[PDB]
RNA sequence: CCCUGGUGGUUAAAGAAAAGAGGAAACACCUGUUAUCAUUCCGAACACAGAAGUUAAGCUCUUAUUCGCUGAUGGUACUGCGAGUUCGCGGGAGAGUAGGUUAUUGCCAGGG
């Protein structure tokens, strides 16, 4: 659980030369706004950063901890420079942990299917799904296994085995989310 | 408006040779021949030999 | 539905247009304006420096009682004349509103000027 | 095989000649312009070149309307 | 050849170009991306060098998205003349490159033959490049 | 007197009453009715023959009533060799009573003296209510002799209705009695 | 004072579309072309004569912000200057995002 934990304390800066400093320290200057409060400024440990959320995507959700308090958000943004694999600046969305809320979430595809071992045709139509949970259980990418889908055949959305508080949104439960023809 | 530039509109009876309809329309066309209307008007009757109830398409 | 609202439309570019020809009235020479209903017929003297009306007159005073025509708008002239003289002013500049100068307004305007009043 | 262009004509030094605020006195030349760049206001006057000119002595004023700016003597 | 099919003008000026890259800097079609690390200018053919490099290294396995478009005349005057009558004559065209654009894009192959693959095309390139995965999936 | 087109009577006392049923109307006027009649002809040919477009014109003017209008060209355009601002067409607008008569006389007298009349298409709907449809003899009128005549011409007739799509008008339209072909 | 109509100021979409509510007064639609007027034809607009009817529309109010418009706080780009140099100080976007937005107000007339 506390993978799912991240520490900061707040700043004063506010400046181009100020937030270079801060990176200079090996930190990263964040901000959190959301349920109508006042933005909040704080920085991060980089180190920290990227161990733990290496592979965050728009739909991973965390905890932050002032050590005074505990805040849900959703990682809105994050400024990268690639070249250097510098994160500059991290925008934190805030939501209410005990509501519930959409999200289209990512497939992931695995295993190798008999269809298209034996001649089948990929068409990948739908690349995600509206998956409906509360913020701290919504689900990072949704996994389906092809491997006993024979020719012909289509992926209903109820056949994605989810996880345990995490449940379909979609009005249309029977479209088709890969085809094997 | 100005005037001078309308052919003279006149009230026509255009009287069917076939079915005996008349239709009361205000035609341009002069008619030298003259009938009395069910309304006791004279109107200009010109005789037309095909007309709206008589069509081979009605 | 777009019909109407072109009308409007073009009845308000034609408003402006004439706005800023005559240009603003003063305390001085203010400015009579006119707006011609399907039922009456009103008028208003502004003066602009103020956004003031300083005297108005229309055919729904009952006790005038006129109607809406060509006599009845002399009539109503006449009695904006003599309420404005004791208000003592004499200039005034004539903005049309939008509408063509012609007949109800002609007759006003000249109504207005038999009786001392540069329009 | 030589140029073939190479041909400028005299720079016609446009701009606002009296800056917001300024005071000027009356027929004031404030704007040189190839059209209404700048529209007229209160109290001043267009030149049949769209020059703008103050037609009584008072300090210039820009005003922005819907996105135009108008010009002023108050 | 990658040029474009017609042009408002012919010849126009060499600006400075400078400053890291502050748009078409991540990876987007795919799923490698072939990042510069300096500011300078790619010819056209360098670019179908490149990819020729690419493309034939991968058998099929996936696709290859270029990031840049030339667009840029390059004016040469002639062998022997002076310094006279003024901007000779397009010769090749060049595109910009700014340290952080993405320049390439790669989609479908094994992670390993794309690094391959991908150092193959940077061995025709002026420019120092980096071979980066998404950093943010796998 | 206010003499009155049969077809203003027959609309006034019955056709109000069956749309209204007909369609629920809450309100009276809400029923569609007629505002104006384009009868349009375009004489590209004579940028070369101004007498094709006299004649026209002459023909228009016996055919209805009142004389008609030579629009001009809105381009100057080279396929057809026009020159922006030559007489390439005619056209005529008939409102209120005489666009009432007119209508009259149209689909009593004219429609049944064209050659292999079999009704008009009831298809030929903007989607607003407007009805444009073409004839192409108009010797099919009584009115114009055959005789003076220089050359057999066409016209296109376009009928602007009230109406917020085209089931009104054609319910309109058949109430008038209009011979579509179905 | 308020509703409505007309007329100014304050300029941020004070924008259009869809749905609902009314219409006493006022306004609008609506009636007839025959009187002066207008149309490069056409009472459509306008002009003139009047009140049989209506909220259907225009208009007013209430709506999800559906389209638009507007817009944070940070960060970045960029920039002035510096014996600190990828720095030290000062100023600070655009875009994006959390949002917000279907105005407000002076005084003339009719009467609630």
């Amino acid at each position: 659980e506390n993978s799912r934990v991240l520490s900061c304390q707040y700043r004063s800066s506010f400046g181009s030369s100020n937030a270079r400093r801060i990176r200079a320290k090996s930190e990263i200057p964040a901000v959190v706004y959301g349920q109508g409060k006042d933005v909040s400024h704080l920085r991060i440990k980089s180190s920290e950063f990227n161990k733990k959320f290496a592979k965050f995507t728009d739909n991973t959700v965390l905890i932050l901890d002032d050590g005074k308090l505990e805040r849900c958000v959703f990682v809105k943004d994050a400024a990268e420079n690639i070249a250097s694999k510098l994160i500059y600046h991290i925008d934190f969305y805030e939501v209410d942990r005990n509501v519930e809320l959409e999200k289209y979430v990512p497939i992931k595809l695995i295993g190798a299917s008999i269809g298209v071992k034996e001649g089948g045709i990929l068409t990948v139509l739908k690349e995600q799904v509206k998956v409906r949970s509360l913020p701290l259980d919504l689900p990072e990418f949704i996994e389906l296994d092809l491997t006993p889908v024979n020719k012909g055949d289509s992926v209903l959305l109820k056949d994605l085995v989810l996880p345990s508080n995490v449940r379909l949104a979609e009005n249309d439960e029977n479209l088709e989310v890969v085809i094997i023809k | 408006m100005r005037k001078d530039i309308h052919p003279k509109n006149n009230l026509v009876v255009f009287k069917d040779g076939s079915n005996g309809a008349m239709f009361l329309t205000k035609s341009t066309l002069n008619s030298k021949e003259t009938i009395k209307y069910i309304d006791g008007k004279e109107y200009p009757l010109v005789t037309v030999e095909i007309t709206s109830k008589s069509h081979p398409f009605y | 539905m777009k019909k109407i609202k072109e009308a409007e439309q073009r009845k308000l570019r034609r408003k402006k247009r004439i706005k800023d020809k005559i240009g603003r009235g003063v305390a001085s020479r203010p400015r009579i304006t006119v707006f011609k209903s399907n039922r009456y017929f009103y008028a208003q003297v502004i003066d602009d420096s103020k956004g003031h009306t300083i005297a108005s007159i229309s055919t729904i005073e009952k006790s005038l009682n006129l109607g809406k025509n060509i006599d009845d708008v002399k009539k109503l002239g006449e009695v904006l004349a003599k309420r404005l003289k004791e208000k003592n002013i004499n200039n005034l500049i004539f903005d049309r509103n939008g509408y063509k100068y012609h007949g109800l307004i002609a007759s006003f305007a000249t109504s207005l000027r038999e009786f001392g009043i540069n329009i | 095989g030589s140029s073939k262009n190479g041909r400028d004509s005299i720079s016609k030094r446009l701009g606002v000649k009296r800056s917001g605020g300024q005071f000027v006195k009356a027929g004031e030349i404030i704007v040189r312009q190839r059209g209404t760049k700048f529209h007229k206001g209160k109290n001043v006057g267009l030149g049949r070149d769209y020059t703008i000119f103050a037609l009584s002595s008072g300090k210039v004023e820009f005003k922005t309307l819907k996105g135009r700016k108008y010009v002023s003597i108050v | 050849m990658l040029s474009p099919k017609k042009v408002k003008y012919r010849k126009k000026q060499r600006g400075r170009l400078s400053g890291e890259a502050q748009k078409g800097n991540k990876i987007s079609f795919g799923e490698y991306g072939l990042v510069s690390l300096e500011t300078n200018f790619i010819t056209a053919r360098q670019i179908e060098a490149a990819r020729i490099a690419m493309t034939r290294k991968i058998k099929r396995g996936g696709r290859v998205w270029i990031r840049i478009f030339p667009d840029i005349p390059y004016t040469k005057k002639p062998a022997e003349t002076r310094m006279g009558k003024g901007k000779g004559g397009v010769d090749h065209w060049n595109a910009p490159v700014k340290l952080g654009t993405v320049m390439f894009e790669m989609s479908g192959v094994v992670e390993e033959l794309a690094q391959e693959a991908m150092s193959l095309a940077s061995s025709k390139l002026p420019v120092k490049t980096m071979f980066v995965v998404r950093r943010d999936l796998r | 007197m206010n003499y009155v087109p049969e077809l203003k009577k027959y609309y006034k006392d019955s056709v109000i009453k069956e749309l209204v049923k007909e369609f629920e109307y809450k309100s009276i006027m809400q029923v569609p009715k007629l505002e104006k009649i384009v009868i349009s002809v375009g004489v590209g040919e004579a940028v070369r023959n101004k007498k094709l477009l006299d004649s026209a014109v002459l023909e228009l003017a016996q055919i209805t009533g009142q004389k008609a209008v030579k629009t001009k060209a809105k381009k100057a355009i080279a396929g057809f060799k026009i020159r922006q601002g030559q007489e390439i067409g005619a056209k005529v607008t008939l409102r209120g009573n005489a666009m009432y008569e007119f209508l009259y006389k149209l689909i009593h007298l004219a429609l049944p003296r064209v050659k292999d009349f079999r009704g008009i298409n009831g298809d030929a709907f903007d989607g607003n209510g407007n009805y444009s449809f073409g004839i192409t003899e108009q010797i099919i009128f009584s009115e114009i002799d055959y005789d003076k005549i220089e050359r057999i011409s066409g016209l296109n007739i376009t009928i602007v209705t009230t109406a917020s799509n085209d089931k009104e008008s054609k319910a309109l339209l058949l109430k008038f009695g209009m011979p579509f072909s179905n």
